[PDB]
RNA sequence: AGAGAAAUCAAG
RNA sequence: UUUGCU
């Protein structure tokens, strides 16, 4: 699967590079900047998602903590870890006996 | 008929009298798979208590009235065939534990019992993973393991497959007219028995023979290689035009230029300069992509496969023979240590600005404070420069081949120095190319400005002579099909700083092993074979040069370098080996400097690792 | 070169990473195939005789031979079949667990090994569409035509699949309706369609001045391919003598590791093998594969099955390829062989349409692990009292001997015992030193007790071009698989990660001035993640964290961002959190 | 013309 | 197809 990586540049620099489900949510045009094509999924550009980052709905913060979790408990993981100066160079068988016996 | 070690005593001696093992067939494994099932009944058990009383209740080799009455205490009856295992009050439910080969296999059977399913590797069926507790599984999961292990210490593996899951079917077969097919190119049937008695023969050898000195590689005669790399190397300059983009740059170039032949090489006749002139004006005005002119015809080889197909058509008059071809040997040309000395020349800017990480430990910030020293060490040089240029223009180039095209694409070689003023290395112009594969050699036009001009080194090359603001420079145009997977390699060329790099920091950290104390400062002398007046240099020097050398190499990388370099590893340990008193010895009819040898044809590179190899002592005492 | 042989800090052992230049773009091969193809299997049969007599032994059906025709001088092609049963029981015997292990995978997991996994191979050829095309589709095809053709339904087990070949292989006729066409193939069409290699151009292949070949099988052969080199795998897995697939690192440090009494001579051979896959015989491969089998036990069936693919390899239709070149003065025509003499006139009388049928040699890519096996085999001698590994071609041998006759003795019976397997060991490529301590093997340069793993391939530091979320976690994880394999230490390691830093933020418009830049610039949106231009976060210790959770850990990211980034109704949308960033390209 | 090395691209 | 990796 090399094509993916030679194919990168040219596919992000292209016109319409991202492929996304319509919706109105996203504006057809922002401050000159045409984010959305018409024609179907449809196409936008690569400043959507960067638009979304600062005009965008936000969901809720235990939404946001349940999607992270599992990734903040390795970070969480990490920071907490010390790490030390750095070198250069019979009885389950018998309850259950007694107990059949009992 | 002993205890295995990973059973009990106690559970061994209740189970000898719990079924007549003798008269069943596989009796002893049949007995250690009944273990195996209550020493797992046991693990479930073990502490754990509901209300004060236990939380499992065994009722597996137990009498049946007991079982009854605990039954009945429970308000549940099982009948003697089916007798559950297990009995968790907790849950109130009834458990059948058994073993199964493959989890899959397992079904539910009838409801008067959920089936604890497990398999001879310890895991368990995703059930198991809801009423059973983790400890409770892990426990099982390492006596399994034990058991396992067991089995097949004791090539007991068809025994307990049979006893845990039943009998083997007869999965495959073959037809007789396919078994006729199949013997036709062989000896022998669909199951080989040749019967010869086996036994290995002593056959006659041969003496293994000393290396007592290390061998010489062979210099090859001829003319000197010319330089036949994509852009040029140390001889590569730019033209300092005033901040802004690439088009303006472009048209602060075309405004003031004069430019002139100087040298008109046959291969690249002058004219095409007004290919290059058309496509900076174009550039100039907005769009890149440019239509074709006259002089392109020549340029970018434009229906010239068809005219090479007429002419040797209009002259075959012949019998066809077996197509040989032949490499022009080529010898070491003078031009190769030039370029080393100038590759390392000081700079002004630092080329290498890539961002730091961000240093957390103390671990990171001693990696961090490496790759800075290292940045510091090489970034003020020539190499890192051209490595930019490389960089720049294989990235600009292949960024146009992902289209099919036949107009001329102009593809700047523009870099910014940190005050914003824009550096015009040349420019690339891509012919009409229509890849259909990959490979596919697109035809380009490279202009690139040039700080001295040999034609010895650039015979191919057609130098012209441009003026701006006064400032005179040479342009050199070439004409040539250069791969997409190479300019797609070349757009990531900056991997040539990770093998000094590796150097470096391979001798820093020894240094402060030895010393116990990281010293980022340190240059020690990093002692070699030199021409003689010099017995070795600083570490700094050499990781330059070491840069300047692996950049030159991987320009040059092709299947003569690959050869060259996988061969010449084997003589690079022989030399380390003998270094160490250590003694060398080599099978019948050996010659590694064969194989070397063979890969000495044309690469000027190859010719100057092999001058070196040669220039060192090849005995040692 | 004397620049790369340091005698004061280092040693040219640590310098072995220097003769690379693989970051250069790799040698692709170029034009017609059929000279290389040719090359490889006319090898076998100049190496069966002592004096090249290509002509008798192209009637040699099995490459047996006896000791008197092994040269001990030069290549050999033939194996010896007491030899190699001796060797294959020894094997049996001193690996016994290994057996076993076998034996359980073979009762066990065989029988539940799905045919799906079967789409995972290299580009195949359609025996019907006549084309190479990608494995999953010639699996559905072949499967639809098997369903077409017996009148039955295939089940998902890998034993089905085969045993549904194996039943198709009785019919006199076949007929593949496909829209809207009706394919008819005989027997024997059938029978050249499922015996007929296709070779192809190795690309991208280093470290070799020549181009060489490799093979692929057909669909209907590949189930009984992948169950051999499964079984191959398991047992090689469990013996201590193989290199491969597993890590290097272990097998190598642990014999590294391994010392004397200081009054031993110890030694240290580090080799490869010339022609390694044009002199092996498919026969002697099965020929151990039956003596295992039948050793543990086996039915005759799982003999049978693991038997096939080797006798249908035996006859195989190796793919000529577009044809050797003519010139006419000037002007230039592929030909196929026999148009016209050539130097593989010898081989004519065994063209077959457009392919070549050979019985002896193996082409490369095939049967690997066995291969491996059969060169392990011939180890296992009372002689040879010292350890070895083996990767396919590359081997190192480490001998502790009384003497240096002793010494001398046991790697003459090596390499004599290769050759009696029909694996000759490269003169010019092999070096024993003396005493042990320094040697190379699969890329990997011992020294005393440092063993320095150099990659084959240096990483290619570039975003993988799914997005940037994506992209990001996979560079981070590739270059910390290198880091931990030894191939790169704490500083090249944040040199490389500084490099892919870079190359990531070029290939999505965040570096310079871009449309990118621009239009975050104007909108004043500030950049909070590394593909958007903010400064890196991941670290040397940190490269195994997601970009989103760590800077939230660090208060780089707020609740405001994170919430609208995050948001799954977000119209835009690897351990990467599913952000607004995690978008699809286009084409 | 050119790239290149065992023979392909230099359009289809 | 509009062009900014020291
Ligand atoms: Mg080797």
């Amino acid at each position: 699967d090399h094509a993916p990586q030679m194919r990168l540049v040219y596919s992000v620099r292209k016109p319409w590079p991202i492929s996304m489900t319509p919706s109105k949510e996203i504006p057809l045009v922002f401050n000159g900047t045409k984010l959305k094509d018409t024609i179907l999924r449809t196409r936008a550009n690569i400043v959507v998602p960067d638009y979304w980052s600062k005009y965008g709905s936000q969901t809720s913060l235990e939404v946001v903590n349940a999607i992270l979790y599992a990734e903040d408990l390795k970070v969480q993981r990490f920071f907490s870890t010390e790490w030390g100066e750095i070198r250069y160079g019979t009885d389950n068988i018998k309850a259950t006996i007694d107990s059949q016996r009992d | 008929t002993d205890r295995p070690d990973h059973i009990d005593s106690r559970v061994w001696e209740l189970s000898e009298t719990q079924e007549d093992w003798i008269t069943q067939v596989h009796g002893h494994v049949r007995r250690v798979v009944e273990c195996w099932k209550y020493t797992i009944c046991c693990l479930i058990s073990n502490m754990h208590t509901h209300r004060g009383a236990p939380q499992y209740d065994v009722f597996k080799w137990q009498d049946r009235s007991t079982i009854e009455w605990i039954c009945s205490k429970k308000k549940v009856q099982y009948p003697e065939r089916d007798t559950p295992d297990l009995y968790d009050n907790e849950r109130a439910v009834a458990y059948k534990v058994l073993l199964v080969s493959d989890l899959s296999d397992h079904s539910p059977t009838s409801g008067i019992y959920h089936d604890l399913a497990f398999n001879l590797e310890g895991e368990a069926e995703e059930s198991c993973a809801l009423v059973l507790r983790g400890s409770q599984l892990q426990d099982i999961k390492g006596f399994l393991c034990r058991a396992l292990e067991w089995v097949v210490s004791n090539n007991l593996t068809q025994e307990v497959v049979e006893t845990i899951s039943g009998e083997a079917k007869l999965q495959f077969s073959v037809g007789t007219t396919f078994r006729t097919l199949l013997k036709r190119d062989t000896d022998w049937d669909v199951i080989p028995t040749p019967r010869v008695e086996p036994n290995v023969p002593r056959i006659e050898g041969r003496r293994w023979t000393q290396m007592k000195k290390l061998p010489l590689l062979k210099e090859k005669e001829g003319p000197p290689s010319p330089w036949r790399a994509l852009l040029l190397g140390a001889d590569s300059e730019y033209i300092v035009c005033p901040p802004g983009t690439d088009q303006e740059a472009i048209s602060w170039i075309h405004s003031q230029s004069e430019i002139e032949c100087i040298r008109e090489s046959k291969s690249t006749p002058a004219s095409v300069i007004t290919c290059l002139t058309s496509s900076l004006q174009s550039f100039a005005e907005g769009n890149p992509v440019r239509s074709r002119i006259h002089e392109d015809i020549i340029a970018f080889g434009i229906n010239k496969k068809q005219e090479k197909k007429q002419s040797a058509s209009s002259s075959a008059s012949g019998e066809w023979k077996r197509a040989e071809y032949q490499v022009e040997e080529m010898s070491l040309p003078p031009w190769v240590e030039e370029e080393m000395v100038l590759l390392r020349s000081d700079q002004e800017d630092n080329w290498i600005e890539l961002e730091k990480n961000a240093i957390y430990t103390e671990v990171d910030g001693v990696a961090e404070g490496l790759v800075d020293k290292y940045i510091e060490i090489v970034g003020r040089t020539k190499v890192a420069s051209v490595i930019e240029k490389w960089q720049i223009a294989a990235t600009r180039t292949f960024s146009q081949l992902h289209t099919d095209r036949s107009r001329i694409t102009a593809c700047p070689i523009i870099t910014r120095d940190p005050s914003g003023n824009c550096q015009f290395w040349g420019m690339v112009l891509l012919g009409p190319h229509h890849v259909k594969r990959d490979t596919d050699n697109a035809p380009l036009l490279i202009a690139e400005i040039m700080g001295e001009d040999t034609e010895e080194k650039y015979p191919k090359h057609s130098v012209f002579s441009l003026k701006v603001e006064g400032k005179q420079f040479l342009l050199s145009l070439k004409i040539t099909s250069f791969s997409r997977n190479k300019l797609y390699t070349f757009s990531n060329i900056r991997r040539v700083l990770i093998q000094p790099a590796s150097i470096y920091s391979q001798v820093v950290l020894s240094r402060a092993a030895e010393n116990n104390s990281l010293n980022l400062e340190v240059n020690p002398e990093i002692q070699l074979y030199l021409e003689g007046a010099q017995r070795g240099m600083t570490l700094y020097q050499w990781v330059r040069m070491i840069l300047c050398l692996e950049f030159l190499m991987a320009i040059y990388n092709n299947p003569q370098m690959e050869g060259f370099l996988a061969n010449m590893r084997r003589l690079h340990m022989s030399r380390h080996a003998m270094m160490e008193r250590r003694q060398v010895f080599l099978p019948f009819g050996s010659r590694p400097e064969d194989k070397v040898n063979e890969c000495i044809i044309n690469n000027p590179i190859v010719a100057y690792l092999a001058k070196g190899w040669n220039s060192m002592p090849n005995v040692y005492y | 070169m004397n620049l790369f042989t340091p005698r004061s800090e280092i040693n040219p052992t640590t310098t072995q990473e220097l003769l690379y230049a693989y970051t250069g773009p790799a040698p692709v091969a170029y034009g017609t195939r059929t000279r290389a193809v040719l090359e490889n299997i006319i090898r076998p049969y100049q190496y069966f005789y002592k004096e090249p007599n290509v002509q008798r032994a192209l009637d040699i059906k099995t490459g047996c031979k006896e000791p008197e025709d092994i040269n001990v001088e030069g290549p050999s092609s033939g194996f010896h079949t007491a030899s190699v049963l001796k060797l294959a029981d020894n094997f049996f015997r001193k690996y016994r667990p290994a057996m076993e292990k076998l034996k359980y995978w073979i009762l066990v997991k065989l029988p539940k090994l799905k045919y799906a996994e079967l789409s995972k191979g290299r580009q195949t050829y359609s025996f019907i569409h006549k084309r190479n095309l990608p494995a999953p589709i010639a699996l559905e095809e072949t499967v639809e035509f098997l369903e077409q053709n017996l009148r039955r339904k295939i089940g998902p087990t890998l034993l089905s699949y085969c045993q549904a070949i194996a039943d198709v292989m009785e019919l006199d006729e076949t007929t593949y309706e496909g829209a809207t066409y009706t394919i008819k193939f005989s027997r024997e069409e059938l029978w050249d369609q499922m015996r007929t290699l296709n070779t192809m151009w190795k690309h991208l292949e280093r470290g070799r001045l020549n181009r060489r070949t490799i093979a692929t099988p057909s669909m209907l052969i590949r189930g009984f391919v992948k169950i051999v080199e499964d079984a191959a795998k398991e047992i090689l897995e469990n013996v201590p003598t193989s290199g491969v697939p597993v890590g290097g690192e272990e097998k190598l440090a642990k014999l590294a590791s391994k010392q004397t009494f200081h009054t031993a001579v110890t030694g240290e051979l580090s080799g490869d093998q010339e022609k390694f896959n044009e002199c092996l015989d498919p026969d002697a491969m099965r020929l151990m594969w039956t003596v295992f089998l039948r050793k543990l036990g086996c039915p005759d069936w799982i003999m049978e099955l693991f038997n096939i693919p080797f006798m249908v390899f035996k006859s195989k239709l190796a793919d000529m390829g577009e044809g050797l070149v003519y010139t006419k003065g000037k002007l230039t025509d592929r030909k196929p062989l026999g148009e016209m003499p050539s130097e593989f006139d010898d081989l004519v009388r065994n063209v077959v349409g457009n392919s070549i049928s050979c019985r002896l040699g193996m082409f490369m890519g095939m049967y690997n692990l066995t291969s491996t096996l059969l060169a392990l085999i011939s180890i296992e001698r009372e002689e040879l009292t010292g350890s070895h590994v083996e990767s396919s071609d590359d081997f190192i041998h480490f001998f502790n001997c009384k003497t240096h006759e002793e010494m001398f003795k046991q790697a003459e019976t090596l390499r004599l015992t290769l050759k009696l397997v029909g694996i000759n060991m490269s003169p010019s490529k092999c070096i024993l030193i003396s005493p042990a301590g320094i040697g190379e093997f699969n890329s990997k340069f011992h020294h005393r007790d440092f063993v320095g793993n150099v990659a084959t391939e240096l990483p290619a530091l570039v975003p993988n071009g799914t997005n940037p979320m994506t992209d990001l976690a996979m560079g981070l994880n590739v270059i910390k698989h290198s880091v931990n394999t030894g191939q790169m230490n704490l500083c090249t390691g944040a040199l490389a990660m500084r490099i892919f830093n870079h190359a990531y933020k070029y290939a999505y418009m965040a570096l310079g001035v871009t449309r990118r830049t621009r239009f975050m610039e104007e909108n004043a949106i500030t950049p909070l993640l590394t593909n958007q231009g903010a400064s890196p976060v991941h670290s040397f210790s940190t490269m195994h964290l997601d970009e989103v959770a760590l800077r939230r850990h660090l208060g780089l990211l707020d609740e405001e961002t994170l919430r609208r980034i995050l948001n799954p109704n977000n119209p835009v949308t690897d351990y990467s959190v599913p952000s607004c960033f995690k978008y699809t390209l286009s084409r």
